[PDB]
């Protein structure tokens, strides 16, 4: 609709389709079977935050409610664009930067923002992955190192800080950060941090060495594992007592929150990272199925398995989250029956307490709902919450390596896909003489975000992983993923790809599809963009800290950043969002 | 403990990906 001129003789002819494919036999990867392009998909998708984020929210924003929002923009937003991007990377035979630049010349900057923003997201989540294989390699043995306090130098009593906090607590910020107190004090690099750090990316670069070629074999087991291992988890999580009373907290209705501007800006920005859209590797992995592939097909299923693996990890998420709370409730009632018991000599049976008991006593009150309300969001689920649950569960090093191999195996599937989003750009730009392998390009990604991950290792650096985490996402995939779908609909024409579709799948997308793609998604994707701008003023950008000598320590104490995280904030949301523009101001005054 | 376990674990681990990496550089070498 948009008038650009020369898009033929830019892009492959779809007479030149039936040729294209016994030609790019050499000089092009190609699945081995469908099953592994369905997989390295499903890895993509599913993710650490299906672990530490979506069941939390399902709570905090109307637990069974949120599903509402949830379902909502997944069949609006999701699958619509998901087969958008499925369908353009299989009929252009290109990655993100080659579709958009073949479509229309000032339209590289979407590219760019594609690549910025898989670099920026996968060198924090593969942080996160050091941290997890951190934990992991402290998994076996019988008394885990975050079970007990160490002692003092006068082995009198337990270490302060770990005495006013807890083992696990201490384990987290103490022995595997060593935190600092604000992100203006920044020390050295954690030594056993950056051991593990190498550890993630060399992990990394032996599974992405020759591209699809070896991450094919590896998501047989990185895409699978993680379900086995989540199952085992379900048998085990329900057979705990406690459990199914954190199931029914996590499905407990409050309709109030779905009236709030705050919820479905996180459920649409949940949807959008949940699907991995605007990263631009899932184009990429499209472009190498056989031009007459069902797309359409493989983007209903891809999002069916997605909405039904984030019910189902959430389901086992509040299993544990509701037996951990019923072992601290136990514990708090057993210590108040002690007091009772010792103080007056007394049998006592949370049955018969309140009874028994009717000023120097002190009694805990505490109530389940306080302890399940006790659950987070973010790593402390899994690096608090679930490796204290464990420690209460019989044989503890083997349900903390069943863990952590599966958190391990999730993040590495969606490394496959942020790895996919750098170094495929990187080969369309041709920074490197084109005559290098393949393995030259990816081994100088992986160094250099290598050397920039020592930020993490600081002992401010989980700080900056805070930061860097609320605002990789968000913005830029909401800007990125609008455009792709306007570049598409009013700059290719919708009508022409219509066409390309039912060249390969054979027939037309139906009305569903023709609605969502001009009107409905494109729509609700502005008010989620317009909801960033209402709820950021709200933010305050204020940033918990540790801080071991604070009053009320163990307590949250939130303090404002640093003038100049402004400009953190300016470079992580804003360049990867104003090159988009930005190339398309370039490219027009460069003609003119 | 004589050894840290982690440092043990970290590194038949760390071995073993090497290995994984040397054996992929050559395998790719032979394919050319
Ligand atoms: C159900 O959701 C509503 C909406 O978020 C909750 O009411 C909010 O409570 C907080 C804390 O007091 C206030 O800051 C908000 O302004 C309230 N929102 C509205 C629209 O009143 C309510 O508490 C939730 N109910 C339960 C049981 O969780
Ligand atoms: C981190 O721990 C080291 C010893 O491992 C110590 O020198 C340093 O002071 C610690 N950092 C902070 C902020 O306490
Ligand atoms: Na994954």
């Amino acid at each position: 609709v948009l008038p650009n001129p020369g898009l033929d003789a830019r892009i492959p002819s779809l007479a030149e389709l039936e040729t294209i494919e016994q030609e790019e036999a050499s000089s092009r990867p190609k699945w081995d079977n469908k099953a592994q392009y369905m997989l390295t998909c499903l890895g993509f998708c599913v993710g650490l935050g299906n672990v530490w984020r979506f069941p939390y929210l399902c709570q905090s924003h109307g637990g069974g409610a949120f599903m509402i929002p949830f379902l909502i923009l997944l069949v609006l937003e999701g699958i619509p664009l998901l087969y958008l991007e499925f369908a353009i990377g299989q009929r252009l035979r290109r990655g993100s930067l080659g579709v958009w630049s073949s479509i229309h010349p000032a339209l590289k900057g979407l590219g760019l923002a594609s690549m910025l923003t898989s670099f920026m997201v996968g060198l924090y989540y593969n942080t996160i992955i050091s941290w997890i294989m951190w934990y992991l390699f402290n998994s076996f043995q019988e008394p885990l190192p975050w079970s007990d306090c160490p002692l003092n130098e006068n082995q009198t009593g337990y270490v302060d800080e770990c005495a006013r906090s807890s083992p696990v607590d201490y384990f987290w910020y103490r022995e595997t950060l060593n935190i600092s107190t604000s992100i203006s004090d920044s020390g050295s690099i954690q030594w056993w941090m950056l051991l593990c750090l190498a550890c993630a990316w060399s992990v990394l670069y032996m599974c992405t060495i020759r591209g699809i070629e070896t991450t094919g074999k590896a998501v047989y087991i990185t895409s699978t594992l993680p379900y086995v291992v989540l199952t085992i988890f379900l048998i085990r999580g329900l057979t705990l007592k406690g459990a199914t009373n954190g199931i029914v907290f996590l499905f407990t209705p409050n309709v109030t929150e779905l009236a709030q501007p705050d919820t479905w800006l996180d459920a649409g920005a949940q949807v959008f990272f949940s699907f991995s859209l605007a990263f631009g590797g899932l184009i990429s992995f499209s472009s190498y199925n056989s031009v007459h592939n069902n797309c359409e097909k493989d983007s209903v299923i891809v999002s069916i398995i997605n909405g039904f693996t984030s019910v189902y990890v959430a389901i086992v998420v509040y299993s544990v989250i509701g037996f951990r709370a019923t072992q601290r409730y136990d514990d708090c009632f057993s210590t108040n029956i002690l007091t009772l018991i010792n103080g007056f000599d007394l049998n006592v049976t949370q049955e018969n307490f309140v009874d028994m008991q009717q000023a120097q006593l002190v009694f805990q009150t505490c109530d389940i709902n306080a302890f399940l309300s006790e659950a987070v969001e973010g790593t402390g689920l899994a690096f608090i919450v679930f490796t204290e649950a464990i420690t209460k569960m019989p044989l503890s090093p083997l349900w903390s390596v069943l863990f952590f191999i599966m958190l391990f195996c999730l993040g590495l599937s969606s490394m496959f896909g942020n790895m996919e989003g750098v170094v495929v750009p990187l080969q369309d730009l041709r920074v490197i003489p084109p005559k290098w392998p393949k393995e030259v390009l990816t081994g100088l990604i992986c160094l250099g975000t290598f050397l920039i991950g020592f930020i993490f290792t600081l002992n401010s650096g989980q700080y900056w992983l805070s930061l860097l985490d609320s605002y990789a996402g968000s913005i830029p995939l909401l800007i990125i993923a609008f455009c792709e779908m306007f570049s598409v609909v009013y700059v290719y024409g919708v009508d022409r790809f219509n066409k390309d579709i039912e060249f390969m799948i054979g027939h037309k997308p139906n009305i569903f599809w023709q609605v969502t793609w001009r009107v409905v998604s494109p729509l609700l994707m502005l008010i989620i963009f317009l909801f960033f701008f209402v709820v950021e003023v709200s933010q305050e950008l204020t940033y918990s800290i540790w801080d071991p000598g604070y009053e009320e320590f163990p307590k949250s104490q939130k303090i404002s950043y640093p003038n100049w995280v402004y400009v953190v904030v300016v470079i992580v949301a804003g360049v990867p969002s104003l090159t988009i523009p930005g190339y398309a101001i370039y490219k027009l005054i460069r003609n003119h | 403990p004589p050894v840290s376990i982690w440092l043990i674990v970290f590194g038949v681990v760390m071995g073993v990906i090497v290995v994984g990496i040397v054996i992929l550089i050559f395998t790719g070498i032979r394919d050319r």
